[PDB]
């Protein structure tokens, strides 16, 4: 086939005296190869990248027409822009030590062509092997805690909160030096909503609650967080902490907005709350929120359960088992033991 | 071989991977806050412990530990701070 | 004070570091015993600690001691002598990370045997150290390592991590010290470089001797821009020199600054002779002496009534309780040191404002 | 210069021992002794190095390195030879254990009477960690034990750390056979972190006995939380240990009790956690009683026995040993 570039790049590489009239040679290449009948412009990247790799060439322009390569290539259709990157990092591999700057930029074009994609997993496993910490290279502060809040949040969008938690540690790190206060901004949203796939509903509340207070932030993103911190309030486990952040929320004016006002002015006034008023709300619980407890049993009516028992302590001086069942759906059983755990520790 | 070196002596430094470890006594991460400051809405300083083992604690955490046992929490040796960041 | 010279004293005594080759016998170190009385005698010791720690890091992590059996001596004699204990903690940790790292490139040269590596396998020394003690900065420096070196820092990464995994190492090209080979006509001379000044030497070889300039080789080195110049001055202004190995500065001026755009050559017919006569198997040596690596009355008024505040709060407490409610107190203000609550500690007890307890050495009792 | 003169000397010395022809050499580098000790400091880097050259024929060649030896110390008396002479000691004794390498081994009285009846705490920490070594192997636990409680005393040494690592596990199996536990967790906790740095094979084993020390400890804090022990937390020889330590705090019955049974062959069989098992699945359940029996006034046994998975008689022993 019309495989006759490599044959020009070896009789250019034994060059004796060094020169620039080589980039203009490539671009020429790669300009009258954009437009090519086929996919002789993919194999002539590919022989031009493999060619280049070589260590023979001075490590004094092979960088900059590397990143000039590196710069030219997302003007190209994803299709072939995906197997070039792959095949320049893996021949990049042998020898990172020396090119430790268009290895970062070049797998931070492919998670962005990923992620563009809907695709959660191999985005993360990308941006993971850009070496942050065991590099020669410094790399300034925001780049890092940019680069950790992308890997935390492209976790959380794949179901996976325990590496989302572990790549939002390190970012915690770095987050009390940045002076960047949107960064800031960010790594809280993200703080948030791991502590909320966590399960920890209370520390979420109250962080969304925080949240919504900043005056940076715009007006639907604080109504956003506005929601999400009542959602997580109602959805947390009965007790003081919980009963002072509905009274919070109660106080708040903007809270008449939301869909689920009836609902806290129910649960602020220890009222038992039934299944005919609740079957509006778990339509709009996120979904990560609406799975079980491994017990039969959903986070909504757990934490509805306990509310009631918590509110029924307040009008009743003693009641038999087979009554506490009957109002609290419960047969005859599981009604003690999370009576029996809803002491101990110091919540009723 | 011109122009080449011929005996190279590499000298290289370790440190370990993760310096802020989670709160042992609290279980929550150590430089973010305590359980009480964050509730009660004053939790801007909450500065950590780090002592003279390695060991990083919260001030509030061990505020009440000390009281107890004055020995590190994790190692069992004597308990000096060594330098408090935040 | 003298201080410093003072030490430079020791440096002459307790190893060779650099004209310190007069050396007669074990009874200099009784000698040594008396400048250890000086230190008693005299004060500010904080600039005589920092200039024996490192006159130790450059004996230590270059392998020209004298004697071995007097330096593990002198920790000891030193803290007999009266020190902080954070010196003495420090000198012990970097002894035992010399220690261990001579098992650890034993190791290493011995697994490592196959693959060939680009030198041989017992050319390659490498000597890992704990960071924590045996260094205080944290910035890192391209230095655009030769092909030579670019095989041979991954397999170290790659064993450190098989066998010791959980720890990262940053590798600090600013201590590291090799020989290499100059070609330079009538005789060649092995040269001892560091990682700077081989990078700086090995631009100009790509090329026969050639002339570059000052832009062109801040570009081939990549080095951290102004201190590529102070590798320059290693490189032209060696002391004690007949001949440097780039005898070039282009419109002459002085090493220490203006270079702007010099035209540097190594020179391929340079008389760099040992005696001046027959350069046959000569060495030298460049590195040299390199070793690269609130007003306070004001601010100490500060904490001391803070310490009395506490004890006055409460008669009974323990060191450890004391520390916790003096670093409750002080978040506001600026956060302490460990050296300054320590001071404090022994000027109360010196003033006799409050009582050490004789069964407990820890419990403090308010006077 | 001599140094590069005894240096090609001991070059052909052993291009001839490539060769054997041994009296020769021995001969020469005996007669040379002197001539090099006294004209340039030799101690450590010549002799160590041709020592890393000499021992790949550990086979054979014994005589060679036992007259080697021999002469080294009745000729090199000046100066000290101690520092490389206890690594002998290691090479030969500890080889066949009891052999009479042991007994002769105690050369150093001379020194030992010097120090004790200072300022030697190297030489004194080393040869304490041989004979702990040496004794452990013989499974002698009273002189293991005095051995312990005479080397407490040195606090002004610099050790490598390795020895100081051996001395402390021997401690903290000491103490954690005569029952303080408190004692032993901080000494298992010292040797792991010593054995981390320098050591490989008794690496992942101190661990392990740290975990079962503070599982022992009526609970409190997680040992996998320091920077020390969490890198070895997905350790597969260590997975069963972290998941018993997850599943002691945080109370529960059935997943310590299946831990156990799946691990098996992982977990008992050494001669030390399978006999401590017997405390614990017994700490656990009287943490569970107690904490199950707060809010109620009149509690039916057989319900408590359905709660901890254990028959009415043991329920009511439990409940009477708590009680008295
Ligand atoms: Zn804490
Ligand atoms: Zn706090
Ligand atoms: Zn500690």
């Amino acid at each position: 086939m019309a495989a006759a570039v490599r044959q020009d790049l070896a009789q250019l590489m034994n060059s004796s005296g060094s020169h620039k009239d080589l980039a203009g040679k490539y671009r020429q290449i790669l300009e009258k190869a954009i437009q090519l009948s086929g996919a002789e412009q993919l194999e002539a990247l590919k022989a031009f990248v493999e060619a280049m790799v070589n260590e023979n060439v001075s490590l004094v322009i092979s960088r900059q027409l590397l990143t000039d390569f590196c710069t030219h290539l997302p003007n190209l259709p994803d299709s072939t822009a995906k197997e070039i990157y792959h095949f320049t990092l893996e021949k990049i591999q042998p020898r990172v030590i020396s090119f430790e700057e268009q290895v970062a930029s070049i797998r931070q074009h492919l998670a962005s062509i990923y992620e563009k994609e809907e695709d959660w997993r191999n985005a993360a496993q990308v941006l993971v092997g850009i070496p942050l910490e065991t590099g020669q290279k410094q790399y300034n502060v925001d780049y890092k805690l940019e680069t950790y809040l992308k890997i935390a949040r492209l976790y959380l969008e794949d179901d996976d909160p325990v590496q989302a938690e572990a790549y939002i540690n390190r970012a915690s790190l770095l987050q009390n030096e940045s002076t960047n206060e949107q960064l800031q901004i960010h790594y809280k949203v993200c703080y948030a909503r791991v502590l909320d796939y966590r399960r920890k509903f209370i520390e979420a509340a109250q962080r969304y609650n925080e949240l919504s207070y900043k005056t940076i932030v715009h007006e639907s993103e604080r109504l956003e967080a506005l929601k999400h911190a009542l959602h997580c309030t109602i959805l947390a486990s009965a007790g003081q902490q919980r009963s002072r952040m509905l009274a919070t929320l109660f106080k708040d004016e903007r809270c008449q907005q939301l869909a689920a006002y009836g609902i806290l002015e129910k649960m602020y006034l220890d009222r038992i709350i039934r299944g005919n008023q609740l079957q509006e709300f778990a339509a709009m619980l996120m979904p990560h929120q609406k799975a079980t407890t491994a017990d039969g049993s959903s986070i909504l009516d757990r934490a509805v359960i306990e509310h009631n028992l918590l509110s029924a302590s307040k009008l009743y001086n003693n009641i038999t088992f087979e009554e506490l069942g009957a109002l609290l759906e419960i047969p005859a059983a599981k009604a003690e033991k999370i009576a029996s755990q809803m002491i101990t520790e110091g919540r009723m | 071989k011109m122009f080449s070196l011929k005996k190279w002596n590499a000298v290289a430094m370790w440190s370990w991977d993760v310096e802020c470890d989670t709160c042992a006594i609290c279980r929550v991460q150590v430089m973010d806050a305590c359980l009480r400051c964050q509730a009660e809405n004053k939790q801007e300083d909450c500065v950590v412990v780090w002592g003279e083992c390695n060991h990083s604690f919260h001030n509030c955490c061990m505020s009440l530990w000390v009281k107890q046992n004055n020995r590190c929490p994790l190692c069992q040796q004597d308990w000096v701070v060594q330098r408090i960041g935040k | 004070k003298c201080p410093e010279l003072l030490a430079n004293y020791c440096d002459m005594l307790l190893r060779k570091t650099p004209l310190s080759k007069k050396l007669t016998s074990e009874e200099i170190e009784a000698k040594l015993k008396e400048v250890l009385l000086v230190l008693k005698y005299v004060q500010n010791k904080d600039v005589f600690m920092r200039y024996h720690k490192a006159h130790l890091t450059r004996r230590l992590i270059l392998d020209i001691s004298a004697d071995s059996e007097i330096e593990e001596n002198m920790v000891e004699w030193l803290r007999e002598v009266g020190m902080p204990a954070d010196y003495v903690n420090k000198l012990a940790r970097m002894f035992q990370d010399i220690k261990v790292s001579e098992d650890l490139n034993q190791a290493f040269k011995e697994m490592h045997k196959n693959n060939k590596l680009a030198l041989p396998a017992d050319s390659v020394n490498i000597k890992i150290l704990n960071a924590g003690a045996w260094s205080r900065s944290s910035e890192k420096v391209f230095v655009s390592l030769p092909t030579e070196l670019e095989d041979l820092i991954p397999e170290v990464e790659e064993f450190y991590k098989k066998n010791h995994s959980g720890r990262k190492l940053h590798w600090h090209h600013l201590m590291s010290n090799g020989i290499i080979t100059f070609k330079n006509e009538v005789g060649q001379y092995d040269l001892e470089v560091t990682t700077f000044q081989l990078a700086v030497l090995f631009a100009w070889n790509q090329r026969p001797r050639e002339k570059i300039s000052f832009e062109n080789l801040k570009l081939a080195t990549e080095l951290p821009d102004a201190e590529l110049r102070r590798t320059l001055w290693s490189l032209v202004a060696f002391p004690k020199l007949k001949r440097q190995v780039l005898l070039y500065e282009p419109q002459v001026n002085s090493p220490k600054d203006f270079t702007e755009g010099t035209l540097f050559s190594v020179n391929q017919e340079f008389s760099l002779i040992k005696n001046a006569k027959v350069q046959k198997r000569g060495k030298i040596n460049l590195i040299g002496r390199l070793q690269l690596t609130g007003i306070v009355q004001l601010r100490i008024l500060r904490t001391q009534e803070a310490i009395i505040q506490i004890m006055k709060m409460r008669k009974k407490i323990s060191n450890a309780q004391l520390q916790t409610e003096l670093v409750e107190i002080l978040k506001n203000m600026f956060l302490p040191q460990k050296k300054m609550i320590k001071e404090q500690i022994e000027w109360l007890i010196e003033h006799k404002y409050i009582r050490r307890d004789e069964s407990d050495i820890n419990t403090f009792i308010y006077m | 210069k001599g140094e590069w003169g005894f240096k090609a000397l001991k070059q052909m010395i052993k291009i001839n021992f490539k060769l054997t022809n041994f009296p020769e050499m021995m001969n020469r580098y005996k007669q040379l002794l002197t001539y090099i000790r006294s004209a340039v400091t030799r101690n450590y880097s010549e002799k160590s190095i041709n020592s890393i050259l000499d021992y790949i024929s550990t086979s054979k060649q014994m005589d060679l390195l036992q007259e080697f030896y021999e002469t080294t110390l009745e000729a090199l008396k000046d100066a000290k030879n101690d520092r490389l002479w206890f690594k002998t000691n290691t090479k030969l004794g500890k080889l066949y254990l009891e052999r009479e390498e042991y007994g002769k081994l105690q050369k150093i009285l001379r020194q030992l009477h010097q120090s004790c009846q200072l300022k030697k705490g190297t030489q004194l920490l080393e040869i304490y960690a041989l004979e702990i070594q040496m004794y452990t192997a013989q499974k002698n636990n009273k002189k293991l034990k005095a051995l312990y409680e005479q080397s407490l005393h040195i606090k002004s040494a610099i050790p490598h750390p390795l020895i100081m690592g051996v001395i402390r596990e021997c401690g903290g199996k000491m103490h954690l056979r005569e029952g303080e536990f408190e004692k032993a967790h901080t000494d298992f906790f010292e040797a792991f972190k010593n054995y981390d740095e320098s050591g490989s094979p008794r690496r992942t084993t101190c661990l392990k006995y740290l975990v079962l020390a503070n599982m022992l400890m009526k609970s409190g804090i997680n040992p996998f939380d320091s920077q020390e022990a969490k890198p070895y937390k997905n350790d597969p020889e260590i997975l069963a240990m972290t998941n018993l330590v997850s599943a002691y705090q945080n109370n529960d019955i059935t997943e310590f009790e299946k831990i156990l049974k799946t691990n098996h062959s992982n977990i008992m069989d050494d001669p030390f956690i399978r006999e401590h098992i017997e405390e614990l699945l017994r700490n656990i359940r009287t943490q569970v009683l107690i904490k199950l029996i707060k809010p109620y006034t009149r509690i039916h046994i057989p319900f408590i026995s359905k709660e901890l998975n254990i028959d009415v008689a043991d329920v009511e022993s439990l409940l009477v040993q708590c009680i008295l």
